């Protein structure tokens, strides 16, 4: 898997994914973070990892998603969609501003890990436009 | 050794101890970086109006500009002592304004008064009245001896410490006071990017959102309080008081400077912190230690420890370069610096002239 | 001593607590590191709107700015005990805004109100009407005795605790209340960006007893101490959406600087937080020569076995 990107290119979100295309998982920082299955255009300028991981290891996480308002419903949604890949250890759901409609929500917090299912969940994305990329980090 | 320098690295907690007309934290650019600021006048009023002052030094001066209100206050407080005419005349002579039954009489500017001082003056005016001595000759003979009036300033040490300015009345010649002390602005040891508190005012009778919304700047900080006492000036400002008495006043000030915190917005942020360091450099010429933090201090396990390390290092440097001997005596939570484990121990060390 | 210092060092989750306009968890920089924060007003409304407060202290204060729906409310609550005219006149005079059948009348700002106090004012207005006192002369007469109005504030304690501001009407001279409490913003003792750990929050508050007694009409020190105990509890427990330390003193004292140097621990923050609190406490008490009545409740100075023992201990001064 390849982590990498500066999209000028931010007309509409459409032109974002259409731009990077010239599937993969971006996620904005517009500026951008970009996860892809493969490893530079004049419309998209670019500024390789397969993690080892382990079971029962705590990892900070961030994720833009499309839960389709209530905080309880949001957190429940997150733990449901996370499946048995990892137990949520703690989370704050940031009710982001609507995009163009798409009501994105940014789950930031910390997971404990329950491993391959997690990998597949990362490389597949989560939920129904920037949404879906799960970013992970140690502590 | 005429000069007593007080350095206080008082560490603080999230609050808004002093703000401006935009209700934003007062600041100051130092070392090229923004520092949070507490104005010297704020510290001074905080100490002046504190309880510790009221019980260890006495009553604080009455700073006003309204002479009608002062006329009534004096008519009440000194009414059993003097006739009304004497009090009126004394106030008129001291202010330069005419004191009648007018509801609004204004002095030139905000002036600090002391009731004892005014009583003294009232006695003078009475005796002059009896000798048919006009106000000019009275002003002359009064001007001949200033020390007594400064005893009357023994009852208003905040004035004797921070000075008075007159522009009208006999005060011009009789009440001009040069402050004994000398106090800096409070500056933070490190760069500060202030936080903003998004606050809301919920109406218990509104179906929609809050009835009010807004923001409020705040931050934490490791401040550097500096002050010094001119001392000879203090003895002079109190009528020729003893050096021991002056040192007593000075220790009181040290304590307050290590203790008192401006009561601004504390009812909702409560930064009631004590000073995490006091360093009373007994010395010969006024010396600030602010340049220890010119190069803004960077956090290494908090701001406090590197702040103190900076202070001590720079103090060693200045002491070595300018051959700066004289008593030292630190205090915390250079061998020439006697270490004091207790604040009271330090204060007693100061009372004993170092 | 007059100042009672409360140090409810709580511990729980650093998420979904307090939000700003962007719906993010409130924070603050302390010791050069980020701490998760809960605002004082948040804690205050959480306390004064909770059930414990309703069971031990009493009814909360009606904080509003809409005076039309308000005059509606006092009309349909003091309808029997007072005439309509008197209730309207009382609200008008008290707020300064001329009351009418407007359905849209606003005060200068959101102020807390107490119904009983208003009733009392209505009584004095009735006496005025019968004896024909000028509103100015009436204002003079009312200025003579503030304490009574403050016992009418005994009805609404959150006001006597956290004060009230007024910039219009008779309230200006009769309704200015200086809050008795003083509550710091809750912050974590540790850096919030090794194993997972729940956040540990240092809450501080204090109570100026004399001011509380004055705000309640000249109540005894006992009653004030009781309300103080209630606040100790509410601050030790309630969470919007472990270790306690009460200590008497002459001048207010906060222990936040114990956590200036942010607490670092690879497996649990509560124990090094308590050790930090203890260390700094010893250094402060020794250094400034404080010997006020302590009472520390922890499970790891007069120690205490439970929270209720400390509660009662407070209720009995030292």
């Amino acid at each position: 898997m390849y982590l990498s990107v500066i999209i000028a290119w931010s007309r509409d979100l459409y032109q974002l994914h259409q731009g990077l295309w010239h599937d993969f998982l971006f996620h904005v920082e517009c500026h951008v973070l970009l996860q892809s299955a493969q490893m530079s255009t004049a419309v998209a300028t670019v500024i390789q990892v397969e993690f080892q991981l382990q079971v029962g290891v705590p990892l900070y996480f961030r994720l833009r998603a499309n839960p389709i308002i209530k905080e309880a419903e949001q957190i429940a949604w997150l733990q449901r969609k996370l499946g048995n890949a990892a137990r949520v250890e703690d989370v704050h759901p940031i009710s982001e501003r609507p995009q163009y409609k798409i009501q994105t929500v940014c789950f930031e917090g910390v997971l404990t890990i329950n491993a391959p299912a997690l990998i597949d969940l990362v490389q597949q994305g989560i939920g129904p436009m920037g949404c879906g990329l799960l970013s992970l980090a140690p502590l | 050794s005429n000069f007593i320098n007080i350095h206080v690295l008082i560490s603080h907690s999230p609050s808004c101890l002093n703000r401006d007309d935009m209700n934003m934290q007062k600041d100051a650019i130092f070392g090229g970086k923004r520092r949070v600021r507490i104005s010297s006048q704020s510290l001074k009023r905080a100490m002046r109006k504190s309880g510790y002052y009221a019980q260890n030094i006495g009553e604080s001066s009455l700073r006003t500009i309204h002479l009608a209100q002062l006329r009534d206050v004096l008519r009440q407080k000194l009414g059993e002592r003097f006739d009304q005419k004497i009090i009126d005349k004394t106030l008129a002579l001291l202010s330069g304004k005419s004191v009648d039954e007018a509801e609004k009489i204004s002095a030139d500017a905000v002036t600090p008064w002391v009731v004892g001082e005014i009583a003294w003056f009232c006695e003078q005016v009475a005796k002059a009245e009896a000798d048919n001595l006009d106000d000019k000759k009275l002003l002359k003979v009064l001007k001949e001896d200033i020390a007594a009036i400064r005893v009357n300033l023994q009852q208003g040490v905040d004035i004797a410490l921070s000075g008075r300015m007159a522009t009208s009345g006999m005060m011009t010649e009789l009440g001009k006071v040069d402050g004994a002390m000398s106090i800096a602005h409070a500056i933070t040891t490190h760069q500060v990017d202030s936080d903003i508190d998004w606050f809301t005012a919920v109406d218990d009778l509104q179906e929609q959102g809050s009835a009010h919304l807004g923001t409020q700047e705040f931050s934490s900080g490791v401040f550097y309080r500096y002050a010094n006492i001119n001392l000879a000036q203090l003895q002079e400002n109190l009528g020729g008081a003893s050096r021991e008495q002056a040192l007593e006043i000075a220790t009181h000030v040290v304590h307050m400077l290590a203790t008192e915190v401006p009561g601004a917005k504390q009812r909702t942020y409560a930064a009631f912190n004590p000073a995490d360091m006091v360093m009373v450099n007994f010395s010969d010429m006024p010396l600030s230690m602010a340049n220890a933090f010119e190069k803004a201090v960077k956090a290494k396990d908090g701001f406090l420890q590197p702040s103190i390390q900076a202070f001590n290092q720079y103090w060693d440097r200045v002491a070595n370069g300018y051959g700066l001997n004289g008593a030292a005596a630190q205090f915390s939570l250079t061998a020439q610096v006697k270490q004091m484990p207790t604040l009271e121990q330090l204060k007693s060390w100061v009372r004993n002239n170092g």
